[PDB]
């Protein structure tokens, strides 16, 4: 099978194995740095005496060890040498740098090393009773035996020969989780189990991307992707045939230099992966990461138990204890970055298309001709000449519903933007007010529970209003605008038209949510406000869309870091200030669960207006305009939790130790800095203020001196200041700032940082 | 070599042909030109209106020479490619009130069945392989070379007839997606060809986006003497970069065999690979002009003088970046004194620095240019893509910027992006540089000066 | 200790800041734009596109003078508030030596406009005022320092009438015996308008200058004044805004005149007393203008019901404008004498040492880049002077040089003046600004701070 | 140093976009086109659309190295040299 014959791309795929080699990449070099570290080099254990001098007549070089079969820690015997050597009729008593802890239980193992004669003395115990843990006992067999024969104690038979077994190598051969287990020199270098974890998982989603694109017509012929709903029944019974196929490869590695084939079968697993994966559509796409997923947590739970059944030294223990918890730390926040990697980018062309699209739209609504007027009587004219064939044209095939046009009253008509008040309420027969029978031909039409705040120049509106239906033909709307137009519908209140639409485009598979309003602060006066929303109708009821689980995902990331920070929060009590810290964390949490329940309202609100509409197509409006607003929202703030990672990504470069010194400037710079921005602050202030006063006092004959020196924000000029309505503050802002870059003045953070910078580099090579 | 292909003024010769075509307006009254479109009715009336005008010119329908001097070879050609109806998928909840649909243009769903009045060669599709064409690489996506052609005449009265009738017959439905107009002029008082390629892009969403392409060329080089000059300077060209080659394989061969760790090794690979790819793109584009003989037997045919601009544009791209690196690697041999030494040394010096504080730049640098991706770039147009995007923060780093368009578009989040953009970009990661630079250059010269 | 001193500058500088506030938002400027485009920006006729922003010759502007003028003077709804006066200056013929060379075809020669050169005698038919000489006393006229020249207070002047049946008539008159002959050099319209829409008063002056090379430059100026009154409860706050700020300068310069009784014997060593004393100075002259003003305000309104006579009003815009240039240097001066209370942590005195360490150095370095500016601008003036348009006077080079180093460099037309040493020129201009000369003050400033910290650490 | 780079780029340049621009039709016009640019008077309206690779390579690499590099070399180079005159002459 040879599918995709067209040129589209499907970034889950790209981005998933990008992720995955830069995590392999950065995981191998910092396992390099431990496998030098520990080849560098290469409380159960007690500190008192272990002297036995109760027997004698086994004088040779013995030098054996202890284990520590126990919890949390399962290491070996070790050896050491003292001034003796272990001369003949000598016993040794010294104690070993063992790092394994042991605890109050059963839990304790010695060994034994005889090198030639065998061993006559009776060497009980070390005597200990109580120095770290009290994890050892002065009492034991001190029985003679065979040559290497260690007694056996607390604290042949097959019930107790292979379940002592698995705790020795329960934590040696669990290739998962291994990386942090593994013992002093074990021949494997502690990357190869990196390259063929990273090669297992490169195959299992290879693999799956195989059959869900090109084998997936020899059984479910004619769309085999037709299942999204989890029921334990779809991804479940898929990564598990994939794994099965791929673990005995998996295992002819594992049984070298392996990594030299093993990085050409990366190299083309992932040439497929992205040969084949491109033509996913996105229920495709997540039932092949389900599946993927799925695949990953059966191997870690359901294969790996079934082929285990067949003084500067507590520096370096806590140098070791620090490198896992960055280990840890980073596979915990690469996940999340690929979390949000799959949240953020997921619509790419959708997002090209879409400005594409607002500016087809844009121009042919003829948006300068409707932005730029001044003459509040020809908009009948226009709407008649450039709406009404809009809507009911050959042109515009895609309408997805008819317009509205709703009015807001006041009820306190002005006396020709200020001098507002209230709204009205009541309702008002053909005409104006004049209840005869029942409610007014013309009803309030009370606002909807959800969407509304339109926020306009000087206003902010809602929902309600009386409502236009404009017909759904040519021919009778016309007649409705004549109507509304000689029937005293506009003429006496006139705050506000409201004007919306809809409008869908099934070539790029996207609607837009496009709205006319006119804000009337005075009678006689007009302005004219133009937006243009394009969206994607994704809904919570098609299933199981990747936003559901990307978002269900950042739920679990945010609750995580939620218990882990208020648990450490909670031990310090109070007086946990002056440090960004705690609050940065507060910062992260709430961004990435705002991520989340904006993205869940959006996929809710998008299933309800949806159904709303198929209720009754000619019938309503079903106002896109809230589900367009959350997308833009959940768009935002998706944008800033990828800026916030990605800041972090770069803080975090600090661990090349001739780099680390950029970070360390700016933060001992950090006070100087923020003076001479307060300085700046106030220098800023100053020169708008002037400029200001000197440019708001008359036309062209401003002065000479001033409008040489007078630098105003980019891309407008000196003729077109002061706007009547509003003195907008951040034209000033820019206007300051860039009047500070412009004369100078922000290079004395030069003068700061180079200072700091030569004081930071003289304390860390010299020393 | 170089400064001779740049020879006296072609910019007068190109820029009459783009001021002809693309700024003379449609028509008397309208004032739409070619590089303003913006519906299909505008390319009517431009393909009527002012392409005739400048393409035909008076004195038996004898030929037009464009300026009285440029003389035009053959007849142009006009081409379009088209999408299938019903080849997107529509949802089932609209399908009685949505019939017809058309994707965007891809290979797979371009049509390829008769349509209209399917006598001639413009209703019939012609494969990419018989019209002799290649892929183009339009702004929108990248079209084929196939499509609906048809060869226009060597007269005003006759090209007018055909387009009107393919107006009339209507050509341009909703499913095209593009549209060609080729033709090539000869000017024989200088010694050039000129390629002229327009394409105007239906996109899916509506709308019109035109474009161009001048491309002067000489094809019959070997004239005058000067000619015979520049042969001889290409084959002691040919001569010397033959020479760098073994020269360098043989340094390459046993001393040094890593060889790499220099800058200066690298710098010659480098140029040496760049020059071998623009001698064997010269030697398979001149050996083929092929296309000139088959024009010259018959010169009422359309001259597919395509592949040669295309070639030649590769080749001067080439050339242009062959002859920067070979400037830059003069810095070799400017050490004759102790102020240039020191000056180098410290260069070399502060590059290992400078590339690990340029990492972090440019993380932040993405970081920023993604945020404006997703926030700003379906509403200002100067963040469409990433690229555009990355664009744009160079042009605001050098003061280029309209910040009334980025704050229109969201008044949140677009003063406090582009405020601290500014601030922290000029007041702390321009002047970290400026630290490493300082720091490392007294270093330097403190060194030199105490031994 | 500094806490009440410190309080008092506060409470100076917010009522400062309300004064500007209520200073900045007069909703004038509109007005401004909407009553200059009536006169400056419509067409002479409904024919031509001729305007007063475009002015070419003499003829276009005596069609102007009988159309665009009345038709904007009698119909934004402005009215008028008195009568219009128009005046011209002129040389007298034989005022030139005329090389002998060339003399049997140049028989009339007119200097530009000077006093010495100027005509007094009685030309044209003697009727009225407007043929004959009026000194400057007479007319209580005064300067004008126009474009290409500087101009008297006497000439040849008319007072038009009310209404407009009367006042095209006489200047239809004035326009059938020629009134402005080859010697004119200059000519000026004066009136005053109410608008009584909106209570808001203006002066206008328009001037047309008749170079002696052929041609008008046309120039004009609009100032509006203001007749506020008590209307509203935002004008009493101001008002007793005012009345405050004229008792706290009062007891500052009180401060300021016991500062130099009791250390009178150095008091212009340090840099903030001289900002003190240039702010009195500043304040007492903006105050003295305000209240010369105010107390002027109440002569004009005789002429809003009807009065026959030329209100002379041009004193009271120049005011005007001399207030608001020094308030707004006043203000600018005032925050950054708050920029100097700044000094109480150790960081911000560092940079307050450092600041003031470095101020000699920085002066001196002025000096030298000063040099080097005016020589590069006397340059461009001596190269571009006669064509660029943007170099035609010396302190217009200044003002280029200044706007070329905020990167606002046209080259267009100083390339196409001059093709070579204009490039050079302009070369060697950025790259001597924008790479050597402009970093000294960085190279200054980064020497005296190293040289601080490295004190205050071994102290 | 500033020039032989400055050179190049022109160079490069007038090979790029010399026929086509008309604020590089010439290699004088090149260089002036280039002390433009660090004054942010440019369109990059014409210069994207001349060559829509090489041309923005061109602008960004141009740009970068002017602002980032050689101007806070030359600025070093001031700067210690006017604090070891300084030093010099004071302890003298
Ligand atoms: C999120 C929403 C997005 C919207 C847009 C949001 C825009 C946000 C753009 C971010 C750009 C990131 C820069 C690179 C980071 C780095 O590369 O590095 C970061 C560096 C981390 O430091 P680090 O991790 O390496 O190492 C430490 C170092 O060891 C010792 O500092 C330690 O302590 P010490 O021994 O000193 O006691 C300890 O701090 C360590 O953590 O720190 C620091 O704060 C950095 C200090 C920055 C200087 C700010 C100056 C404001 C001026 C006032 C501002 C007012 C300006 C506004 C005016 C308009």
């Amino acid at each position: 099978v040879f599918p995709e014959p067209t040129a589209d791309v499907n970034y889950i795929v790209m981005l998933t194995c990008a992720v995955c080699l830069v995590t392999y990449m950065v995981m191998a070099a910092i396992l390099h740095k431990l496998d030098q570290l520990d080849a560098s080099r290469g409380r159960f254990k007690y500190e008192i005496l272990v002297k036995t001098g109760w027997g004698r007549g086994s004088g040779t070089t013995a030098h054996v060890g202890i284990m520590l079969y126990g919890v949390d820690s399962r290491s070996g015997h070790r050896h050491l040498d003292g001034d003796r050597a272990f001369h003949r009729n000598s016993l040794d008593i010294f104690r070993i740098a063992t790092p394994h802890s042991l605890g109050s239980v059963w839990k304790i193992r010695v060994w034994h090393d005889n090198k030639g004669l065998s061993p006559a003395w009776f060497l009980q115990h070390v005597i200990v009773r109580d120095l770290q843990t009290a994890r050892s006992a002065f009492f034991l067999v001190n029985d003679w035996l065979s040559v290497e024969t260690e007694a056996n104690g607390g604290l042949l038979r097959f019930r107790r020969l292979l379940v002592a077994e698995l705790q020795r190598g329960f934590f040696d051969k669990h290739i998962w989780l291994s990386i942090w287990d593994r013992p002093p020199r074990s021949r494997f270098t502690r990357i190869q189990r990196a390259t063929c974890c990273v090669l297992l998982i490169c195959l299992f989603l290879g693999a799956n991307a195989v059959w869900y694109g090109a084998v997936g017509d020899s059984a479910y012929s004619t769309g085999h992707v037709s299942r999204l709903s989890p029921l334990s029944v779809d991804t479940v019974a898929v990564g598990l045939v994939s794994s099965v196929v791929v673990y005995p490869v998996y295992l002819a590695i594992l049984f070298s230099l392996a990594h030299g084939l093993s990085l050409l079968l990366v190299a083309v697993a992932v040439a497929v992966s992205g040969w084949v994966g491109a033509s996913f559509p996105p229920g495709v796409s997540v039932a092949w990461l389900l599946s993927s997923s799925a695949s990953f947590l059966a191997s870690f739970l359901g294969w790996e138990p079934l082929k285990v059944l067949l003084f500067l030294a507590k520096e370096e223990a806590r140098k070791v204890k620090r490198l896992h918890g960055m280990l840890r730390s980073l596979l915990v926040y690469m996940l999340f970055l690929l979390v949000t990697l799959l949240a953020s980018y997921g619509d790419a062309s959708c997002h090209g298309h879409a400005y594409r699209l607002q500016s087809a739209i844009k121009q042919e609504l003829h948006s300068r001709a409707f932005l730029a007027i001044t003459r509040s009587e020809e908009l009948w004219p226009w709407m008649a000449h450039v709406l009404l064939p809009y809507v009911h044209g050959n042109q515009s095939s895609p309408e997805l519903g008819p317009p509205r046009l709703r009015q807001v009253r006041l009820q306190e008509a002005l006396y020709p933007c200020s001098a507002a008040g209230g709204f009205s309420t009541s309702d008002y027969d053909v005409g104006w007010e004049s209840p005869h029978n029942g409610s007014g031909t013309w009803a309030y039409s009370a606002p909807d529970l959800l969407g509304a705040w339109s926020w306009g120049s000087c206003a902010v509106y809602d929902s309600g209003g009386y409502v236009q239906e404009l017909g759904l033909s040519l021919e009778e709307s016309r007649d409705r605008l004549r109507f509304l137009q000689l029937h005293n519908w506009l003429d006496n209140r006139s705050r506000a038209v409201f004007l919306e639409l809809t409008r869908y485009s099934p070539a790029v598979g996207l609607h837009a949510a496009v709205t006319l309003r006119l804000e009337f602060p005075a009678a006689g006066r007009a302005l004219a406000a133009l937006s243009v929303r394009p969206f994607a109708l994704r809904r919570l009821s098609a299933g199981l869309s990747l936003p559901l689980l990307t978002s269900v995902c950042l739920l679990l990331f945010a609750v995580h870091f939620a218990v882990a920070e208020a648990r450490t929060w909670h031990r310090e009590g109070r007086w946990r200030v002056l440090r960004l810290g705690a609050w940065a964390r507060w910062l992260l949490v709430a961004l990435t669960a705002a991520t989340a329940l904006v993205r869940l309202a959006q996929l809710g609100a998008a299933d309800r207006q949806w159904t709303r509409f198929v209720r009754g197509r000619p019938r309503r409006f079903t106002s896109f305009d809230q589900v367009a607003q959350l997308s833009s929202a959940a768009r935002g703030l998706a944008a800033s939790l990828l800026f916030l990672l990605l800041v972090k990504a770069a803080q975090q470069l600090r661990f090349v130790r001739q780099w680390s010194v950029f970070g360390k400037t700016l933060c001992r710079a950090l006070p100087e800095l923020l003076g001479v921005t307060l300085g700046l602050v106030v220098l800023g202030v100053a020169y708008a203020q002037l400029a200001i006063l000197l440019v708001s006092s008359c036309v062209d004959s401003l002065w000479s001196v001033a409008q040489a020196l007078l630098v105003l924000c980019p891309g407008t000029g000196l003729s077109t200041l002061c706007p009547a309505e509003s003195w907008h503050l951040s034209p000033l802002l820019c206007v300051g700032l860039w009047a500070l870059r412009l004369w100078g003045a922000l290079r004395l953070g030069a003068v700061i940082l180079r200072w700091r910078y030569h004081a930071l580099r003289g304390e860390l090579y010299r020393p | 070599l170089t400064y001779g292909m740049m020879s006296s003024n072609v910019y007068y010769y190109t820029r009459m042909m783009s001021q002809l075509f693309l700024d003379t307006p449609v028509s008397k009254t309208e004032k739409t030109n070619f590089k303003t479109l913006s519906s299909m009715e505008d390319f009517w009336k431009f393909t009527e209106g002012s392409l005739l005008d400048g393409l035909y010119w008076k004195m038996a329908d004898n030929r037009s020479f464009i300026f009285y001097e440029n003389l035009l070879l053959g007849v142009p050609r006009i081409r379009q490619l088209r999408v299938r109806n019903g080849s997107c998928s529509i949802p089932q909840d609209l399908r009685d009130e949505i019939k017809e649909c058309y994707d965007v243009y891809s290979v797979s769903s371009e049509d390829r069945a008769p349509f209209g009045p399917r006598n001639g060669t413009a209703w019939i599709y012609t494969s990419e392989k018989d019209l002799n064409g290649s892929s183009h690489w339009g702004i929108i996506a990248t079209y084929s070379g196939a499509g609906y052609y048809l060869d226009l005449s060597r007269t005003r009265e006759e090209t007018a007839a055909q387009v009107a009738s393919l107006k009339k017959n209507v050509w341009l439905d909703r499913g095209t997606r593009a549209t060609f107009i080729d033709f090539s002029v000869y000017n024989a008082n200088i010694n050039l060809f000129c390629v002229v390629r327009l394409l105007v892009e239906f996109p899916a969403t509506g709308g019109v986006i035109p474009s161009w392409q001048f491309q002067p060329l000489k094809l019959i080089r070997y004239v005058t003497t000067f000619d015979f000059f520049l042969a001889a300077c290409e084959i002691i060209f040919c001569f010397f970069i033959f020479y760098y080659v073994v020269e360098e394989i043989l340094e390459i061969r046993i001393h040094k065999l890593h060889y790499f760790r220099s800058f200066w090794n690298c710098l010659d690979v480098v140029i040496v690979v760049l020059s071998v790819v623009a001698i064997g793109i010269n030697i398979y584009r001149t050996s083929n002009v092929e296309v000139l003989l088959q024009f010259l037997e018959d010169q009422n045919t359309f001259p597919n003088f395509e592949h040669l601009a295309y070639w030649q544009i590769q080749f001067n791209n080439i050339a242009a970046v062959t002859v920067f690196f070979v400037w830059i690697k003069l810095f070799k041999f400017i050490n004759f004194n102790r102020t240039m030494s020191q000056l180098s040394t410290t260069m070399s010096r502060c590059a290992k620095d400078l590339f690990g504080f340029a990492i972090m730049f440019f993380i932040i640098f993405l970081a920023y240019a993604q945020l404006a991706y997703l926030v700003f770039g379906t509403q200002v147009d100067d963040f469409s893509t990433f690229q555009e995007c990355i664009f744009t923060q160079f042009r605001i780093i050098l003061g280029d910027i309209n910040f009334a368009e980025i704050e229109e578009a969201n008044r949140v989040l677009g003063p406090i992006y582009f405020t601290t953009f500014v601030f922290f970009m000029f007041f702390i990661l321009l002047n970290m540089f400026l630290a490493i630079i300082n720091d490392t250059y007294s270093e330097v010269k403190s060194d030199l000066a105490q031994q | 200790s500094v806490l009440r001193e410190l309080v008092t500058y506060l409470l100076f500088l917010i009522v400062l800041c309300i004064l500007t506030y209520g200073m900045m938002s007069s909703n004038v400027y509109y007005y401004t734009r909407m009553m200059s485009q009536l006169f400056l920006d419509t067409p002479v006729s409904k024919t031509e596109k001729t305007n007063f922003k475009t002015l070419s010759s003499m003829e276009d502007f005596w069609k102007f003078t009988e159309g665009s003028l009345l038709d904007g003077l009698y119909w934004y709804e402005n009215l008028l508030l008195g009568v219009p006066r128009i005046r011209q200056l002129r040389v007298r013929n034989g005022s030139c030596s005329i090389p002998q060379d060339l003399r049997d075809e140049i028989k009339e020669c007119y200097d530009v406009y000077s006093v010495s050169s100027e005509d007094r005698a009685p030309f044209g038919p003697r009727n009225g005022t407007a043929w004959i000489y009026t000194s400057e006393k007479d007319l209580n006229g005064s300067s004008h320092w126009g474009i290409i020249a500087t101009y008297s207070g006497a000439g040849y002047y008319l007072d038009l009438s009310r209404t407009r049946e009367e006042t095209a008539a006489q200047v239809a008159s004035l326009k059938k015996n020629v009134w402005l002959d080859r010697g004119t050099r200059a000519t000026f319209i004066d009136f005053s308008v109410y608008n009584a829409n909106i209570n808001l008063f203006c002066v206008v002056r328009l001037l047309v200058e008749f170079p002696a090379t052929g041609g008008v430059i046309p120039s004009w100026q609009f100032q509006p004044l203001k007749l506020i009154r008590y209307v509203t409860t935002f004008d009493f706050f101001l008002a007793a805004c005012e009345i405050i700020f004229c008792f706290f300068i009062f007891y500052y310069v009180v401060e300021e005149i016991l500062e130099i009784r009791i250390h009178k014997l150095h008091y212009f060593r340090s840099f903030w007393n001289c900002l003190d004393v240039v702010i009195v100075v500043l304040s007492v002259v903006a105050i003295g203008i305000n209240i010369y003003r105010t107390s002027n305000v109440e002569v004009l309104l005789q002429f809003l019901e009807d009065q026959n006579t030329f209100p002379n009003f041009e004193h009271l815009a120049y005011w005007q404008i001399q207030f608001n240039n020094i308030a707004a240097v006043t203000v600018f001066f005032v925050w950054i004498k708050l920029f100097k209370f700044i000094n109480f942590n150790r960081t911000m005195s560092q940079l307050s040492t450092t600041m003031s360490r470095c101020a000699k150095d920085l002066f001196g370095f002025a000096i030298m880049f000063f040099i080097i500016f005016l020589a590069y601008a006397q340059l461009a003036y001596l190269v571009f002077g006669t064509q660029v348009d943007d170099f035609s006077t010396f302190q217009e080079c200044i003002f280029t040089q200044f706007r070329i180093i905020l990167g606002d460099i046209n080259f267009a037309e100083i390339e196409e003046a001059n093709r070579v040493l204009g490039p050079i020129y302009f070369t060697t201009f950025v790259f001597f600004m924008f790479f050597i000369l402009l970093n000294m003050f960085l190279a200054i400033i980064n020497d005296t701070y190293s040289e601080v910290k490295s004190d205050l650490a071994q102290q």
